[PDB]
């Protein structure tokens, strides 16, 4: 389960 | 639109923004930075704020 990345 | 999410996994803030939370807490949702993040605080515990996966919370309120 991933975090989305911050952009 | 979407006021109140409650939490469906573990979340450890990788940046100072961020909000650290464990699964099962209620967020009250205050503003957006994109589809996949966006900004509350914990319910009943206002302090603890910041910047979080939307993929990490259920829809509860609004």
């Amino acid at each position: 389960i991933k975090k989305p990345v911050r952009r | 639109k979407v006021r109140r999410v409650k939490t469906i996994y573990d979340c450890q803030a990788d940046n100072d923004d961020e909000l650290t939370f464990i699964e099962g807490e209620v967020i009250i949702v205050t503003g957006e930075e994109d589809q996949e993040w966006w900004i509350g605080h914990i319910e009943g515990q206002p302090e603890r704020k910041g910047v979080f996966p939307v993929s990490f919370v259920h829809i509860l309120s609004d």
